[PDB]
């Protein structure tokens, strides 16, 4: 009865009126979990739904005249856009905030800090900061692998300087991601199989400073990978980290899933992983050893955020549900000492963490 | 304009321990 996670259903998005057919991946935006926006279509003329999530049973409804809405991360600062038109908008104090029009339409978008959304187009990425010069500046121009790709998730590293694009397109009965890694230091990307990832920052015993990791979740030909890779040059005093990859285990009758989200949570250095049919997955990220499979969800949790005042993953499905796991704090290292049997990482997450 | 590709990372992991 022993459980290293604990879950939690915040909310129904059915239970504030929001019709389904409006809750998936382009009509529904979750930048952190203090906000949600819907975008629906009451009458002829467009709406936002802005749910507070610290006050769920009062939400607001005011007309747009956008094709995205997104929510800053942090405050109630919301960016619009129509096709090449940008706009960033302070909702309480009713107050515009800069606007730029671009020369190509953006086609995904999304906050990468409490300052800058990245702009995506359909050959290039953009960086456009809020307390900057006001137009975007050019990282990088998007590679032929990911043409004509469903582009599903941005990332980068704490410094900006690692970057990662992620589209996902059907080859050969199979939803193949391809993923374009990016090094702003060096001016050089790389094509990458992979599904879903997050940067992190990882320190090791014996070292002074933080290492900077990628990591990435796959389903290729080849089974189910995670990877956990330093990139950026090792400061000198610091031990480089070692390459982990380890497998991501998939059941026979769950041959058309594929990993969809992942977060990591920086307290207690766990890569949380969630795939297509609703599984969440722990991994130390150390090690990479899976520490805890479930099947939370029945649909597909299509858009997840870190979940901060418990240090986990916090997403909503396709029924509507606000669904978080985070770790239980009293029961992780309970569970790798008897459950699962390994004594050497349970007294090292002792030290590092608890 | 094209982008400039090439091998950030190494995917692979070896097949012998050479310690």
């Amino acid at each position: 009865q022993i459980l290293p996670i604990r879950f939690q259903e915040h909310l129904q998005l059915q239970n504030l009126g929001i019709n389904p057919a409006n809750i998936g991946f382009s009509t529904l935006t979750m930048e952190s979990d203090k906000f949600i926006c819907i975008r629906e279509k009451v009458g002829e003329q467009a709406q936002v739904v802005i749910i507070d999530m610290n006050d769920p049973s009062n939400p607001i409804r005011r007309p747009i005249s956008a094709d995205s809405a997104i929510m800053n991360p942090a405050s109630k600062v919301i960016a619009l856009k129509a096709g090449k038109t940008l706009q960033i908008f302070n909702i309480e104090m009713k107050s515009k905030m800069k606007a730029h029009t671009m020369t190509d339409d953006v086609t995904f978008w999304k906050w990468i800090s409490l300052n800058t959304v990245a702009l995506v187009t359909d050959n290039a990425v953009y960086h456009w900061s809020m307390e900057g010069e006001s137009q975007p500046v050019k990282m990088f121009d998007r590679h032929s692998s990911l043409a004509g790709c469903q582009i599903i998730n941005y990332r980068t590293d704490a410094k900006q300087k690692w970057l990662l694009l992620t589209g996902i397109s059907a080859q050969q009965n199979r939803v193949v991601g391809a993923m374009q890694l990016y090094s702003v230091d060096r001016k050089v990307s790389q094509p990458i199989e992979g599904h879903a990832a997050s940067f992190a920052q990882f320190k090791m015993e014996g070292n002074a400073e933080e290492s900077t990791l990628f990591c990435f979740a796959v389903r290729g030909q080849a089974g189910g990978k995670l990877h956990i890779i330093e990139v950026g040059t090792p400061p000198t005093g610091n031990q480089p980290f070692p390459k982990k990859a380890v497998d991501v285990f998939f059941p026979p009758e769950a041959q058309n899933d594929f990993p969809v989200a992942m977060q990591i949570s920086e307290k207690h250095d766990v890569v949380f992983l969630i795939t297509k049919y609703g599984y969440i997955h722990l991994y130390d990220l150390e090690t990479g050893t899976c520490i805890y499979m479930n099947r939370i969800s029945g649909e597909t949790i299509f858009v997840t955020a870190p979940h901060e005042a418990t240090a986990g993953i916090i997403g909503v499905n396709r029924k509507g549900q606000v669904l978080s796991v985070c770790v239980e704090e009293e029961n992780i290292i309970p569970y790798i000492t008897n459950v699962l049997q390994n004594p050497d990482l349970a007294l090292r997450m002792a030290v590092r963490n608890n | 304009p094209s982008p400039v590709v090439g091998q950030l990372i190494d995917l692979s992991s070896p097949l012998i321990q050479l310690s």
